[PDB]
RNA sequence: CGAUCCUUCCCAGUAAAACGCGGCGUGUUCGAAUUCUGAUCGCUUUUACGCGAGAAAGGGGGACCACCCUCUAAGCCUAAG
RNA sequence: GAAACAUCUAAGUAGCUAAAGGAAGGGAAAUCAACCGAGACCCCGUUAGUAGCGGCGAGCGAGAGCGGAUUUGGGAUUUGAAGAAAAAAAAAAAAAAUUUUUUUUAAAAAAUUUUUUUUUUUAAAAAAAAAAAAAAAAAAAAAAAAAAAAAAAAAAUUUUUU
């Protein structure tokens, strides 16, 4: 049943990185690019919402 | 362009020891550098002259004050 | 063109292949350099990445167009060196040269640049070289004195500088006679 | 390490060929001085008349080659 | 006023990377090194790794020589996080930097190996600590004996206190009560009045976690009235009355069989003193939601948050839910509600979902839709840390009655929530689908259908009918026909009196043509 | 045996600009941007590094400017076709 | 070839040289689109001899999208933050149709097996003292690879190990 949505991992890996921004966010007064690119993140926002 | 060196002793026209100036690249890197005159203005050799400069003018300050 | 491994072969039969794990294999592949240098002149100064370029030289009014080249702009030099209190004879760019004073001599330079940009197996080994001598002097310290004991130490070298002149002068009068 | 063997000799150097360098007394030059290698435990203190050095007035050498 | 040294290091740490720039800064801040500024700064570290950091540059750069506090306190941090082969390389490096071996270093070394379950590398230890050439008297032979019998090494212990005993060494209350607890935990009964007869030989008066070791292993043998009689053995030794002994008192009650013997001994705690501890809260309530006496569990839940107290184990909280609710008190479990949601605890979908199944059941519908509507408008169910989930009897009836009996769009709002967390449930859907079309708006019944098409769920044939025969009422045989050409292409065949209902209709608005086309699948 | 982390990397002479070529790269000169105990304002604490709020970095989209969209360069490894 | 020729073409072709592998190279966006969206890299088809470059001559000649083949991403990288002032609840009172206001507040979890010696008791099942193993979590190195018999060594041919 880890293979029905093996996306999770994903999701709760970066959940809290990804309300700080879509590309980036500030830190310390200077811009810190996020974790997850751009293109893996548009991946796992497809894979969330072709199951509603 | 110009450097930032630190002086380890007086020169006439540049300053006291122990002061960050800016000199010509080739007037550092062929008169002041071998020399031992000045040192790069970077941290680790700031750090050096900074210490022992203290420490003998430690002895210097005690001797001249009293 | 597979200058990279070309090094590494040369490095595994010096060093012996059993005496590297496959970790320590992958963590070397990233050291040597796999730059592009062809000119044979490039691999025994520091260039800091210049090389020469072949391109055409076209007229005028006719546009006509014939073969020429750039050459980086090679000086010989001496540069002075902290730790080995002299200075080193290099055929540098000014390119290099600027390097050097942004990085704040030779030897910073050679610290400051990782393995990769050292381009050149003469590089590699300045910079390890330069690193041990380093890590030598990472270890040690100095004690300085009082000036009751800097007056007490300049007599005695005074003594043992007069005694030995002395002593000398008198072995070779007896010597000549 | 790897790179030490590779470049060492085919079969403490702070001495003989190059001695000690000018940098490390760099603050205040005419200063007698003892290098001496850092200790895990406390050292002493005794400090003969070889073990102090001073570099005169004179030095305020030769040069090696890249290739 | 201003700011102190430890307080900022521990700053620079927590907010910027450990690099060279960062430690020149620190370098250059500190004024003058000691071994308090290093303890300050090291006892103020947020993170471990932080911590280790610091030390291992301190003593790495020259600027100091780290001492034995200073050793011992990286040590037992390190032991207590339990990064094990850094304590013990940090350990062994210490003879050479000339601060001597003590044992305070080994025994916490001793108690952070056995946290692990490496204990056997804890009596490793242990044989070469005289090997090593440090004294190895007695709070390091209690230590090993706090940690074999933990894992239960009855055998073991018998033959270590053997070489206790051996070698000069006067054994007293603490090891006796640390070798009782493990041997009446082994299941050793004779081994235990073995061990007392020899604390009674050896002549130390027993005390309140001595005999506390006795009654609980007499709670684990299941033998409550002999517990009583060492209860008021303590009583007639003159002991003072310790709160854990009455807490496993009432353990020892509700292990088999007498649950209101519990309250009964609570009567009796005032005696003893300090009534409000977090354990007897923790273990009483169990017991009673298993037997079903209802009285005795809301007062003390009003008492909860009278005192601001909290259990061990949170699933009480919903033990207590589903016994109360079986019981059929419902006017307090809006005590039980509020219980949840102000103490530390979210409030989740199943605990919500057993209140609204219950008020569903038992005739409290509009406090069932006030339950929901506090349930919805709080966005509970669209919750990732919260694990009970909404059960499907507690939407499965609503639903029914939402769509049957009145308003079909909070019902079909809830379900959409539903769907986005795990709900695809055709029930639901089909009385959505009868809900909307009796209302008097059949495009929500024909995009519910659509929904149930896209995500796959199956269709039935007498859900398209009562969608056919609501766009018949208002008026749009147009509309009916599309509905019609989706039920024959979802593989429903209708019947002739649906036909010739739909024929007439469209031919009496004009709609000639689609009449023909309708004629055209009833002739095929 | 022993619960296994103890460092190739400090990262700008880089992006861009002028002139010359060219397979978007390169020769000679030159050369940035937001934090290095983040700062600013407001609040109690009544004399915090706590709590809140606002603005802050670059590349591209057929010269250029504004708005909008999209991506995060200045050495990570990687099967099959 | 341009019906001559000089920019252009032939062509980054022929040729010379250097290095590496059974493949090499490229590779998971500082990429395209156009306010709607796509989603690393290489190969085959179409767009299309079209846009574009060009003594705007002769000639050179895309990208994106779409259809196929293979179908794959991994790492840095995630964090529990190990247990006077505001918010909230217990009891009393009042009012409205639940809501508003005031007053007092070590242990009660830590789970296991074998062998040897001497005992009690009805070979069954339990008392004491001795040796260990529930460590291969991580990898390397070494010796030895399943029942019964023949030979070598040790000990007292026999037994044990090989
Ligand atoms: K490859
Ligand atoms: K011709
Ligand atoms: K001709
Ligand atoms: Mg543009
Ligand atoms: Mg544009
Ligand atoms: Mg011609
Ligand atoms: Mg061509
Ligand atoms: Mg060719
Ligand atoms: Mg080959
Ligand atoms: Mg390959
Ligand atoms: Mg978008
Ligand atoms: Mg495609």
């Amino acid at each position: 049943t880890a293979v029905q949505h093996p996306w999770r991992a994903k999701l709760d890996k970066y959940r809290t990185e990804l309300t700080k921004g879509v590309w980036g966010y500030w830190e310390m007064g200077a811009w810190k690019p996020l974790g997850i690119s751009a293109r893996r993140r548009a991946m796992l926002r497809k894979e969330v919402l072709t199951a509603g | 362009r110009k450097l930032e060196v630190i002086l380890t002793t007086g020169i006439e026209k540049l300053g006291k020891g122990g002061e960050t100036v800016k000199v010509a690249p080739g007037y550092f890197r062929n008169h002041l550098m071998p020399k031992l005159l000045a040192v790069p203005n970077i941290d680790k050799y700031a750090h050096l002259i900074r210490e022992q400069r203290k420490m003998r003018n430690y002895e210097e300050v005690k001797e001249e004050v009293k | 063109a597979f200058r990279g491994k070309e090094m590494m072969k040369k490095l595994v039969k010096k060093v012996g292949a059993e005496n590297i794990t496959p970790e320590l294999k992958e963590k070397l592949k990233a050291c040597v350099p796999d730059t592009k240098v062809v000119m044979g002149r490039a691999k025994r100064g520091l260039y800091a990445g210049r090389h020469i370029q072949y391109g055409n030289r076209v007229s005028e009014d006719g546009g006509n167009k014939s073969r020429r080249c750039w050459k980086p702009n090679v000086q010989e030099k001496r540069l002075f060196s902290y730790i080995f209190d002299s200075h080193i004879k290099v055929k540098v760019t000014t390119h290099a040269l600027r390097c050097i004073d942004k990085a704040g001599g030779i030897d910073e330079y050679l610290l400051k640049t990782p393995y990769q940009k050292m381009d050149t197996e003469m590089g590699l080994y300045w910079k390890t070289k330069v690193e041990a001598r380093y890590a030598e002097l990472g270890q040690m310290e100095v004690a300085f004195f009082n000036p009751e004991d800097e007056a007490k130490l300049e007599q005695g070298f005074k003594d043992l500088n007069i005694a030995k002149k002395d002593a000398r002068r008198e072995a070779r009068r007896t010597f000549r006679k | 390490d790897v790179f030490f063997s590779a470049f060492s000799s085919p079969k403490l150097a702070f001495a003989s060929s190059f001695d000690f360098p000018r940098i490390p007394v760099a603050g205040v030059s005419t200063a007698f001085f003892a290098p001496r290698m850092r200790q895990k435990v406390r050292g002493k203190s005794t400090f003969s008349l070889y073990e102090v050095q001073k570099w005169r007035t004179h030095s305020i050498k030769a040069g090696l080659s890249w290739q | 006023n201003h700011e102190k040294l430890e307080d900022t290091i521990c700053r620079m740490m927590d907010n910027r990377a450990w690099t060279t720039r960062l430690q020149n800064s620190i370098r250059d801040l500190v004024p003058e090194w000691d071994h308090s500024l290093v303890y300050n700064v090291l006892h103020g570290a947020k993170k471990l790794e932080h911590a280790l950091q610091f030390f291992r540059w301190t003593e790495r750069s020259g600027l100091i020589r780290h001492d034995r506090d200073t050793h011992m306190k990286m040590i037992k941090m390190l032991g207590e996080v339990s990064k094990l082969n850094h304590a013990r390389c940090i350990l062994l490096d210490m003879p050479e930097k000339g601060v001597p071996w003590d044992e305070d270093m080994f025994v916490v070394l001793i108690e952070s190996y056995g946290k692990a379950g490496i204990v056997q590398e804890s009596v490793k230890i242990f044989q070469k600590m005289k090997d090593l050439g440090v004294e190895r008297t007695i709070k390091s032979y209690n230590s090993l004996f706090k940690v074999i019998l933990r894992r239960g090494r009855y055998m073991m212990a018998k033959r270590y206190f053997n070489k206790m005993v051996s070698e000069g060494v006067e054994p007293t209350r603490h090891t006796y009560n640390l070798m009782l607890w493990g041997f009446f935990l082994s299941l050793r009964l004779e081994t235990a009045l073995r061990f007392f007869e020899d604390m009674k030989t050896r002549g130390i008066s027993p005390d309140d976690a001595t005999f506390n070791t006795m009654i609980n292993g007499f709670c684990r043998f299941k033998k409550m009235d002999e517990a009583e009689k060492l209860f008021v053995e303590m009583k007639g030794n003159k002991i003072g009355p310790s709160v854990v002994s009455y807490t496993t008192m009432i353990k020892g009650y509700l292990a088999v069989d007498r649950v209101d013997d519990g309250l009964r001994i609570f009567e009796e705690m005032r005696s003893s003193g300090i009534e409000p501890n977090a354990t007897t809260y923790s273990t009483l309530l169990p017991g009673l939601c298993d037997a079903g006496k209802m009285v005795e569990a809301k007062n003390i839940l009003k008492n909860m948050m009278a005192k601001h107290i909290a259990p061990k184990d949170n699933s009480i909280f919903l033990k207590l839910l589903v016994s109360q609710s079986k019981a059929g008190d419902m006017a307090a479990a809006t005590e039980v509600l509020k219980a949840m949601a102000t103490l530390n605890v979210p409030a989740e979908a199943g605990h919500y979902g057993v209140l609204i199944e219950n008020q569903c059941k038992a005739s409290a519908y509009n406090r069932a839709i006030k339950l929901l509507d506090t349930l919805i408008e709080k966005e509970i169910i669209l919750r990732h840390q919260d694990t009970l989930e909404m059960e499907p009897s507690a939407y499965n009836p609503i639903i029914e009655y939402l769509c049957n009996n009145g308003q079909t769009a909070k019902a079909e709002v809830l379900f959409r929530q539903l769907m986005k967390r795990g709900v695809q449930d055709q029930d639901a859907l089909n009385n959505l689908i009868r809900g909307h079309a009796k209302e008097g708006n059949p495009d929500s019944s024909y995009e519910i259908l659509k929904i149930m098409s896209r995500r796959g769920v199956p269709r039935e044939s007498n859900a398209y009918e009562l969608l056919i025969k609501s766009y018949m009422s208002k008026g749009e045989p147009g509309d009916a026909k599309t509905a019609l050409d989706s039920m024959v292409e979802d593989g429903h065949v209708p019947d002739s009196s649906l036909f010739r209902s739909v024929i007439e209709s469209l031919f009496e608005d004009g709609r000639v043509q689609t009449a023909s086309r309708v004629m055209m699948i009833m002739i095929d």
